[PDB]
This record gives C-alpha cells, sequence and structure tokens, in this order.
C-alpha cells in the first residue's frame, strides 16, 4: 500500500538547475512531515531538508543551503526540490522519506540504514 | 470589674464574623476538596492542607453563637456549658491555622531546598503523625481554660465567655505563652523557611526572572497575611499582660481597649479567608482543580 | 476461612516487600545515557564506573551519597522511535555528542531535534555533553576543516559576552564552541514550555567531574519538579 | 541482490494461495458473532447474582 | 533489476486478484444488525499496587488470576476476585516489555529490553517463586512471548525476527525474519497451530509453528502496528497502529474488512482485545481512556474514561467476565457491567 516513488535525476554539468518530484501513495499526504535524504558514494545517509504538514516550516543543511529548496503540495500529494547552483559534491541517490507518524513533531528513524516508510530514490548525478 | 466601653463593639466585630461566615465556609469547603484531592495524588502538602482547612470551617462553625454574643453586648444566653466548648475551638483554632501553616513551611524548604535528601520526612504517613501530634499537643497545650469558669458576670448587664477584663494570673502567662509560643516562633519558621525557598530557587538556572519574581511575591503575601491578621491582636494581648502584671492604672487602661481587643480578635478571622485563596485559588493546578469540581457539581 | 486469612496474610506479606520496594525505588534516580557512534559515551561509562547480546547495561553510582541508575541501549537495531517510549519517566536524559567532527554534528543535531519533540520527552530534561573539546581545539588550530562550509552561519557568528573562556584559549576555539552551544540551545528554546530545558556542559572523554555535572543537573530538575509539586511554581 | 530473490519469492508464496469471496468471510465471522452472543457477560451483562465481581 | 520489476508484478497481481474477490463491505452485510448500544462497564475493583507505568499483562485460563508486569521491574500475579496478590516476583531487568501466563497456570513469562524472555515456575514444591529458564539469542527488545504449552513458547522481538522456543533444551526450534521492521505484538489462534504478527512497517503477517514459513501479508495500515489480537473463531484479527485507526482482517479473505476511525480520535493504539463473541472490539489509546466498538457496525459502543495516563495493557478474561486495564498511572482497573 504505502509507497513513495521519486522522478526526476539524470547527468548534469557542474552549475545546473534540475526538480526532483515524490508521489506518495497509500497515507495522507497532509499529516505527515516529510523530509528529504540522500547517499553518497562512499557516504550514509544525510538529512537533507525537512518540511512540516502546514509546509509554513522549513529546515535545511547548510550544505545544500542558498541552492535547493523544498515544497509540497498536499492536493497533488506530492513532495518538490529545487536544485540550484549543482556541485559535483552532491551527486547521489535521493530518497523521500516521511516521519513515522502522523500528526507528530519527532522523526527519529528517517536516516536508519533500513526505513519502512521510504521510497527507492533516484540517482542524481554531477 | 470595671465598667467597659463597647462604641463599636456592638457592631465591627459581628459584621467581621458575618463576612468571614459568608466568604470563608464556601472557600474554606473548596480547599478542603482540593486538598484531598492532593492528598489522593500522594502528596504530603495536601495532608497539611486538609487538616488547616478542618481547623478553619471548625472556627467559622463557632463564629455564629460569638456573633449571637456579641450582637447582645456580650450577653451570653447559652450557659457555661456551651462557653466550654465553642469557647476553647474558637480561641485554639487560630493556635492550630498558625501550627499547620508552619508545617507546610517546612515541608515546600525541604523540597525544594533539600530535593534528594528527605524523603523519610516527606511521606503521607510522615504527615499523619505530625498532623496529629499537632492537633494533641494544641488542644492539649491551651487547654487551661477548661479548669476554669468561663461565664463571668459583671454588674453592667454584660455576660461574658472566655474573658474577664478584670484579668487573671493563668490569663497572663497563658496570654505570654500565645503570644510567644503560640505565635512568633512559628511565624519565625515559616519566614526562615520561605527565605530558604526563595535562595533556593535563586540559584535554579531552569526558572526564569518573571517565574523568580512570582514566588518571591506569594511568599512575601503568605508571610505577610499573617502578620496582618493576627499582630494587632497579640500586641493587645501582650500589652493587657504587661499592665496586668506591673499594674499601671489596672482599671483605666481596661476601659480604653474594650472595643480595641474585641476589634483586634474579629480581624484575627479574616486568616480564615486569606488562606483557602493563598494556598488554593491563587494556585493556576488548584483552581483548575476547584473548576473541575464546580463542573461537576453543576451537572449533578 | 483459614484458608482466606492465609491468602490475606500473605497479601500483607507481599505488601510489606513492596512496600520496602517502592521506599527503595523512591530512594534513587534513573539516567538515559544516548549518542552516537563516534561519541564516547562508552568512554563516559568506564570512567564514571568510579562511583553476550545484552541489549541494555545498567550502571550503577553514587554521588553525595545519592544513588543514580544510567541505562545504556546496547545490542539493539538502529530503530529507536519505539524503546524510547520506555524512558518517559527517567529523571534526565545524558546526550553526548562530538563536536569536534563537523561532519555528522547535522546528524546529532537532529537527533536533539528528534529527542526535543518527542511527545513522551516533552517533561524530561536532557543533559547534553559536548564531548571530545581537545580534538575539536586540535582541529580548529590546524585549520584544515573550516566550519563555515558546514556551517555558512558560523561566519557572521560572534562570541556572546555570557561565554567564559577558558584560561589560556584562542578566540577562534571558544567562537566556534559557543557556535555550536547555541546552534544546540536554539533547538532547545525553539519548543521549551517550561517543562523542558537543556543543560549544555563542555566535557571530555577523560573527565573525572561529569558525575558532579549530573548530579547538579538532576538536583535542579527534582527541585524544579517539588516547586511545581507544593504549589509554589 | 538474493534480498531480492527471498522477496519474489515470498511474493509468489503468498500469490499462489486459495482465497475466498469477501462476503463469505464476512457473514461468518457474523455467524460468530450471532452464536456466541448469549454468553458474553461484557456485551449482555451477567445479573448481580452468578456476577464474581459483584 | 528483473527482480524488482517482477516484484512489482507479482504485487500488482496479488492487488488485482484482492480487488476481485472484493464485492461488498462488511457494513453493507451488517447494516441490518441491532447496535449494541452504549456500554456502562464501570470499575469493580481497583489495584494500585503497582510502582511504575504497566507494560503488560495477562489473563490466566482460570480468569481468577491475572499477571501483571511493571518497569519497577515486578510481575505481580492477583487474584481477582478477592484483590488478594497471589505472588510477586522481582525481576532481573526493570524494563519489561511483555508478560504471559502458561496455559496450566505453573509458568509464567516475562522479557523486555534485555532481549530475554525469563520463565519462572510457580508450583516449585518449596513454594518460592524461582528462574526456571533464561531465553536468549535476539538480537532486539522482546515486545511479546507468548505460550503454546508447557514447554513451547513463541516470541516477537526488536530483530524484525520472531521464534518459537523449546523451553526444556533452551534453543531456538524455529525462526522467523520475513518483517522489515521491529515486530510489536503476536496473537495465538484457539487452534495452537497459527499464529499473527504486526511489525513497524505497517504490516502483518501470519506464521505457522510447525512449518516455519510466512503465509499470508497484509499492509492496509498507514503507520506503525503496535497492538494485534486473534477474533474469537481464529479466522480473523485486529490490529491498531500510531495512525490512530484500527482495522479487521480476515486469513480467508486476505484483505481489510473494516477500518475504526474517528476525526476527533488523533492518538494511537497500544493495545486491543475482542470480546467472547466478538462483537466488542477494546482498544486502548494514549488519550488516557480505553475505547470499545461494535466490531459489526463500526459504531463507538463505550468508553472507559478512569485513567490519569497512556493504557498500555488490555487483557479479558477466557469467559469475558470483565476487562482488566493497566496504563502508566501504575494502576490496573477491571471493569464490568451491570
Ligand atoms: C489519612 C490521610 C488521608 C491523611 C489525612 C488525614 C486527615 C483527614 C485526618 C488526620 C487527623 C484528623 C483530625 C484529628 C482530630 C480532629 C479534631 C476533631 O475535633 C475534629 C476532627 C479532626 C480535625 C480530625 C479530622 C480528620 C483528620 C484531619
Ligand atoms: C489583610 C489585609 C487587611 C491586608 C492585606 C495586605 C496585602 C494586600 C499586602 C501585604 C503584604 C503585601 C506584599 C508585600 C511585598 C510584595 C513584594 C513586591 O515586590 C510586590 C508586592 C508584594 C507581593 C505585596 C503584595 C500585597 C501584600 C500581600
Ligand atoms: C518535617 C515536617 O514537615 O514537619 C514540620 C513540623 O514538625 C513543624 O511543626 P512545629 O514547628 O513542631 O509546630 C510548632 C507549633 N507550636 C509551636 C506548638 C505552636
Ligand atoms: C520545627 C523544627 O524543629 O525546626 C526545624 C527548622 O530548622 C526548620 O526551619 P528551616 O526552614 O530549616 O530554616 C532554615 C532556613 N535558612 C537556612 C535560615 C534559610
Amino acid at each position: 500500500q504505502v509507497q513513495l516513488q521519486e522522478s526526476g535525476g539524470g547527468l548534469v554539468q557542474p552549475g545546473g538547475s534540475l526538480r526532483l518530484s515524490c508521489a506518495a501513495s497509500g497515507f495522507t499526504f497532509s499529516n505527515y512531515k516529510m523530509n528529504w535524504v540522500r547517499q553518497a558514494p562512499g557516504k550514509g545517509l544525510e538529512w537533507v531538508s525537512d518540511i512540516s504538514q502546514s509546509g509554513a516550516s522549513i529546515s535545511y543543511t547548510g550544505s545544500v543551503k542558498g541552492r535547493f529548496t523544498i515544497s509540497r503540495d498536499n492536493a497533488k500529494n506530492t513532495l518538490y526540490l529545487q536544485m540550484n547552483s549543482l556541485k559535483p559534491e552532491d551527486t547521489a541517490v535521493y530518497y523521500c522519506a516521511r516521519c513515522p507518524a502522523p500528526f507528530t513533531r519527532d522523526c527519529f528513524d528517517v536516516t536508519s540504514t533500513t526505513y519502512a516508510y521510504r521510497g527507492q530514490g533516484t540517482q542524481v548525478t554531477v | 470589674g470595671c465598667h467597659v466601653d463597647s462604641r463599636v463593639d456592638h457592631l465591627f466585630p459581628p459584621s467581621l464574623y458575618i463576612f468571614v461566615i459568608g466568604v470563608g465556609l464556601p472557600t474554606n469547603c473548596l480547599a478542603l476538596w482540593a486538598a484531598y484531592r492532593q492528598v489522593q495524588q500522594r502528596n504530603e502538602l495536601g495532608v497539611y492542607l486538609m487538616n488547616l482547612s478542618i481547623a478553619d470551617l471548625l472556627y467559622i462553625c463557632t463564629l455564629p453563637l460569638w456573633v449571637d454574643y456579641f450582637l447582645h453586648h456580650d450577653n451570653w444566653i447559652h450557659g457555661p456549658g456551651s462557653c466550654k466548648l465553642f469557647g476553647f475551638i474558637f480561641y485554639t483554632n487560630i493556635y492550630i491555622s498558625i501550627a499547620f501553616l508552619c508545617c507546610i513551611s517546612v515541608d515546600r524548604y525541604l523540597a525544594v531546598a533539600h530535593p534528594l535528601r528527605f524523603a523519610r520526612l516527606r511521606r503521607v504517613k510522615t504527615a499523619v503523625a505530625v498532623s496529629s501530634v499537632v492537633w494533641a499537643t494544641e488542644l492539649g497545650a491551651n487547654s487551661a481554660p477548661l479548669f476554669h469558669d468561663e461565664l463571668f458576670r459583671d454588674r453592667y448587664n454584660h455576660t461574658f465567655c472566655f474573658e474577664k477584663f478584670p484579668m487573671e494570673g493563668w490569663v497572663a502567662w497563658m496570654n505570654l505563652y500565645r503570644v510567644f509560643v503560640g505565635f512568633l516562633f512559628p511565624w519565625a519558621l515559616m519566614l526562615l523557611s520561605y527565605r530558604g525557598i526563595l535562595r533556593a530557587v535563586r540559584g535554579s538556572v531552569s526558572t526564569e526572572r518573571q517565574e523568580k519574581a512570582k514566588i518571591k511575591r506569594l511568599a512575601l503575601s503568605l508571610i505577610a497575611i499573617v502578620l496582618v491578621c493576627f499582630a494587632p491582636y497579640h500586641v493587645l494581648l501582650l500589652s493587657r499582660s504587661a499592665i496586668y502584671l506591673g499594674r499601671p492604672w489596672d482599671c483605666g487602661f481596661e476601659e480604653r481597649v474594650f472595643s480595641a481587643y474585641h476589634s483586634s480578635l474579629a480581624f484575627t478571622s479574616l486568616n480564615c479567608v486569606a488562606d483557602p485563596i493563598l494556598y488554593c485559588l491563587v494556585n493556576e493546578g488548584a483552581r483548575s482543580d476547584v473548576a473541575k469540581a464546580l463542573h461537576n457539581l453543576l451537572r449533578f | 476461612s483459614a484458608e482466606d486469612k492465609a491468602a490475606v496474610e500473605r497479601s500483607k506479606m507481599i505488601e510489606k516487600q513492596l512496600q520496602k520496594d517502592k521506599q527503595v525505588y523512591r530512594a534513587t534516580h534513573r539516567l538515559l545515557l544516548l549518542g552516537a557512534d563516534n561519541s564516547g559515551k562508552s568512554t563516559i561509562v568506564k570512567q564514571m564506573r568510579i562511583y553476550k547480546t545484552s541489549g541494555i547495561f545498567e550502571t550503577k553510582f553514587q554521588v553525595d551519597k545519592v544513588n543514580f541508575h544510567m541505562f545504556d541501549v546496547g545490542a539493539q537495531r538502529d530503530e529507536r522511535r519505539k524503546w524510547i517510549q520506555c524512558f518517559n519517566d527517567v529523571t534526565a536524559i545524558i546526550f553526548v555528542v562530538d563536536s569536534s567532527d563537523y561532519n555528522r554534528l547535522q546528524e546529532a543535531l537532529n537527533d536533539f531535534k528528534s529527542i526535543w519533540n518527542n511527545r513522551w520527552l516533552r517533561t524530561i530534561s536532557v543533559i547534553l555533553f559536548l564531548n571530545k573539546q581537545d580534538l575539536l581545539a586540535e582541529k580548529v588550530l590546524a585549520g584544515k576543516s573550516k566550519i563555515e562550509d558546514y556551517f555558512p552561519e558560523f561566519a557572521r557568528y560572534t562570541t556572546p559576552e555570557d561565554a567564559t573562556p577558558e584560561p589560556g584559549e584562542d578566540p577562534r576555539v571558544t567562537r566556534a564552541k559557543y557556535f555550536i552551544r547555541d546552534e544546540f540551545l536554539r533547538i532547545s528554546t525553539a519548543s521549551g514550555d517550561g517543562r523542558h530545558y537543556c543543560y549544555p556542559h563542555f566535557t571530555c572523554s577523560v573527565d573525572t567531574e561529569n558525575a558532579r555535572r549530573i548530579f547538579n543537573d538532576c538536583r535542579d530538575i527534582i527541585q524544579r519538579m517539588h516547586l511545581r509539586q507544593y504549589e509554589l511554581l | 541482490i538474493a534480498q531480492a530473490r527471498k522477496l519474489v519469492e515470498q511474493l509468489k508464496m503468498e500469490a499462489n494461495i486459495d482465497r475466498i469471496k469477501v462476503s463469505k468471510a464476512a457473514a461468518d465471522l457474523m455467524a460468530y458473532c450471532e452464536a456466541h452472543a448469549k454468553e458474553d457477560p461484557l456485551l449482555t451483562p451477567v445479573p448481580a447474582s452468578e456476577n464474581p465481581f459483584r | 533489476d528483473q527482480l524488482r520489476q517482477e516484484a512489482e508484478q507479482l504485487k500488482n497481481q496479488i492487488r488485482d486478484a484482492r480487488k476481485a474477490c472484493a464485492d461488498a463491505t462488511l457494513s453493507q452485510i451488517t447494516n441490518n444488525i441491532d447496535p449494541v448500544g452504549r456500554i456502562q462497564m464501570r470499575t469493580r475493583r481497583t489495584l494500585r499496587g503497582h510502582l511504575a507505568k504497566i507494560y503488560a499483562m495477562h489473563w490466566g485460563t482460570d480468569s481468577r488470576l491475572l499477571v501483571s508486569a511493571s518497569q519497577d521491574g515486578k510481575l505481580i500475579i492477583w487474584d481477582s476476585y478477592t484483590t488478594n496478590k497471589v505472588h510477586a516476583i522481582p525481576l532481573r531487568s526493570s524494563w519489561v516489555m511483555t508478560c504471559a501466563y502458561a496455559p496450566s497456570g505453573n509458568y509464567v513469562a516475562c522479557g523486555g529490553l534485555d532481549n530475554i524472555c525469563s520463565i519462572y515456575n510457580l508450583k516449585t514444591r518449596e513454594g518460592n517463586v524461582r528462574v526456571s529458564r533464561e531465553l536468549a539469542g535476539h538480537t532486539g527488545y522482546l515486545s511479546c512471548c507468548r505460550f503454546l504449552d508447557d514447554n513451547q513458547i513463541v516470541t516477537s522481538s526488536g530483530d524484525t525476527t520472531c521464534a518459537l522456543w523449546d523451553i526444556e533444551t533452551g534453543q531456538q526450534t524455529t525462526t522467523f525474519t520475513g518483517h522489515t521492521g521491529d515486530v510489536m505484538s503476536l496473537s495465538l489462534a484457539p487452534d495452537t497451530r497459527l499464529f499473527v504478527s504486526g511489525a513497524c512497517d505497517a504490516s502483518a503477517k501470519l506464521w505457522d509453528v510447525r512449518e516455519g514459513m510466512c503465509r499470508q501479508t497484509f499492509t492496509g495500515h498507514e503507520s506503525d502496528i503496535n497492538a494485534i489480537c486473534f477474533f474469537p473463531n481464529g479466522n480473523a484479527f485486529a490490529t491498531g497502529s500510531d495512525d490512530a485507526t484500527c482495522r479487521l482482517f480476515d486469513l480467508r479473505a486476505d484483505q481489510e474488512l473494516m477500518t475504526y476511525s474517528h476525526d476527533n480520535i488523533i492518538c494511537g493504539i497500544t493495545s486491543v482485545s475482542f470480546s467472547k463473541s466478538g462483537r466488542l472490539l477494546l482498544a486502548g489509546y494514549d488519550d488516557f481512556n480505553c475505547n470499545v466498538w461494535d466490531a459489526l457496525k463500526a459504531d463507538r459502543a463505550g468508553v472507559l474514561a478512569g485513567h490519569d495516563n497512556r493504557v498500555s495493557c488490555l487483557g479479558v478474561t477466557d469467559d469475558g467476565m470483565a476487562v482488566a486495564t493497566g496504563s502508566w498511572d501504575s494502576f490496573l482497573k477491571i471493569w464490568n457491567g451491570s
């Protein structure tokens, strides 16, 4: 039932601009605070950024700050992440994740080795 | 007994007693309910609180008869048998409220300034040992009146109760014991304990300035209300005792302190209305408990 | 009624034993130790024991004749969104973070955010232990790794007057230390509503005074709890 | 690699099982509920004479 | 990537079959049913001997003795009828998540964060409780170790693996590693041949004790599943999850057949149980009160509102005479109707 599918990616030269989409099915898109994760070659899962149910609260990792942005579309059940000023050190498999429980402000295991509420992910290369 | 003065002893004490009976029985009942709730949640404080209310309710349940007394210009119309019961419960309840008020201060100081040390002294079962050794000691150490005549009769139509202005030595040493041991020592204990609490609060890294000053104001009000209510009467009692032991104008002085004495013993009853507010209604948690009780009552 | 009387007698003995256990239970305080793989929580546990797939380890220590139970999670999977709910009545949570490693510091910040925002951890003060300060100082002195790349907001940061730099401490090291401390305190104060507080401490793996800090934090927490309980706060 | 093969197998095992109609598995928990409804102390309370928790 | 495509095709086939079966809804076959009505269960007896939050309990076969586990580290066996405490077993690890009573009443099992289920014998000739057996081998926290007989215990652990153990030899007789998240609780069917468990992935699985393979899987929930119980007949089970919605699943249907949820209800479900008919699905909630629903019409039947903290453990006697609730206020409460 629960399924998160990520769309977008492909090879890009340093400094390009892309947009990654995230479609979710099975749960209610609104009640769940969602994030973005990335696994990079030779590295572990890294917490990129988050967006809450309302969408009026955001947080980014400084490495992707000033460059990437997060938006939500509850009606489309779709999350969007813009990539700008892409650097070669931002090449990885990007995963779409949601916080375990709804109406909840804490998300503990979003960055675990195995997480039962994360999508397959898409390989963004630079 | 030298002739006495009753200009304002006819209205003011009766009015204050009626006011307390009107705003004291409700509020003390609410305080008693909240204290029982606190003990229901295994809190030692409630044990001290409950008893206090029980004392106040036993002081307010005797004031009607003293209003009757005063309205007839001291004329008791109920016999000595009632002046042996309702007089004891009316003079000893002030000194039992003093005692139970001091227990709360010691408990709060031990809890705040010694959070991890005295668990044994902070159970709901070491509070039914102190709450009983206080109720016994107050009702035994203030029992001398029960051995003497209460109903004295002067020549000006005035019958009496527990009071003979041509005072006697037993009354003298009882008044002195009441003034120093009864009232001042517990008050100083309360002041010291609240000072300890405030100095402990001042060191809290997790308490903001607003909360620290709110605690300061609450403690200062609690300490000062006792004084405002009781000192006006204890000072008069001490002055009477000194005048009688030295006997400068053994009669004259007594003529001009009838109304003052009877109006100062009525200000004391004001401690029965301040206690249920400062200890139950002021606090937001106990106020919410009282409001839950009112919500339940409204739908019964 | 002999069988019934024996049953009530046995119940009375069990009640007496449970009362003894009650007195013992209120005589000790429970603390939860948490940290990442990089954080030297194991070293702290070793240096605080001076007073098989077990899953959980227990450390019994004593400070000022006050007993303290520390529980460290062992052979348990990475997932922690469920068993953490067993630690909803602990006196405090000691969180250990590696300030030297700028990378993975955001992971520690996110873990602290999750702990603070957890519903069942809203009434438990968290003791913050910024560990491995010597390594952070050496890294700052070397200059090979720059905090600006990981934290672009560090460039504008200035050491606050509230800061108390140690004797013989370079301004850069203290600036970075207090920048990370303010990063933690921002999250601490964002959701704090008077029922939750943090205790930022600068600690090292080789430190004999961590127990004193933990005892002081527990004293303050219980003092606040008594203040609220005894109708004063 | 081999965790996908195992999941494929566990998805064939689960796709080769016999199944029955929903209204035939829905009107059976119904008959079980109806045939054991006069013996439930919490749905049809027992009087205060045979109740052990009086 | 071929295996992933094959798995997707198989999942699509599963969905198509389950849809092919679904013509009507439980609600329709049950619209012609008289509602249960308001349930006014009241607290008859209260147990206050426990110290800390209770986390697990299990009714005995005799419906007279109950076992309760409390995180103070105490397993108390109470006599419900007379309120007397039959036994009090101190535990080595204060953190206990599960406890079970043997069908014969001779053995009591407990387990928690220690990754061990400990079994104590109550029928010792000396009359004193002692550690009869300790079972280790799980790499996660034990969430539910239940009994099948005196010498065989099935347990669920936080390593995404369930186990069947022979208690005489003390080794893992059978292992189940089909889940992908923390298994939270399992329920044994009365037939004592199949058992259904739920994991922290919105997934419940049916397992066979004798064979040792997954039979059926159900993924109708959104959030993690915390409670599971078998409907009396053994052909259905109720599930509670953190998403604040309960569901009813049937083994033969192989798909969800009921959902119990409400807009006002925002908290999840910690423990669920059925009644002796199956018409009263009782369920704990984090809102500090239990709710009993009509399992056939999804109509709220009653609310047990007496509790100061989260209700953790729920139990129903074998004869359905009383309902026992244990919450985090260190009080167990026995509720019965009038
Ligand atoms: C046992 C737990 C609930 C702690 C609280 C115990 C309270 C309710 C008990 C202990 C001491 C008791 C008091 C002891 C003596 C007296 C004097 C008598 O002339 C009136 C009743 C009164 C005032 C009692 C009322 C009940 C009392 C206040
Ligand atoms: C009983 C009747 C006749 C007199 C009542 C007097 C009351 C209103 C007075 C007496 C003592 C006073 C307190 C004494 C000192 C302080 C601390 C100050 O920083 C704020 C006000 C505060 C907290 C006062 C509040 C009002 C107070 C409680
Ligand atoms: C540990 C605790 O909470 O107990 C405190 C309690 O002991 C204090 O009460 P006392 O000061 O002894 O009362 C004296 C009253 N007096 C003088 C007889 C009128
Ligand atoms: C009742 C009795 O036997 O006496 C006990 C008495 O010691 C309680 O009063 P404390 O609160 O401890 O005063 C200390 C306050 N301090 C330190 C000055 C700020």
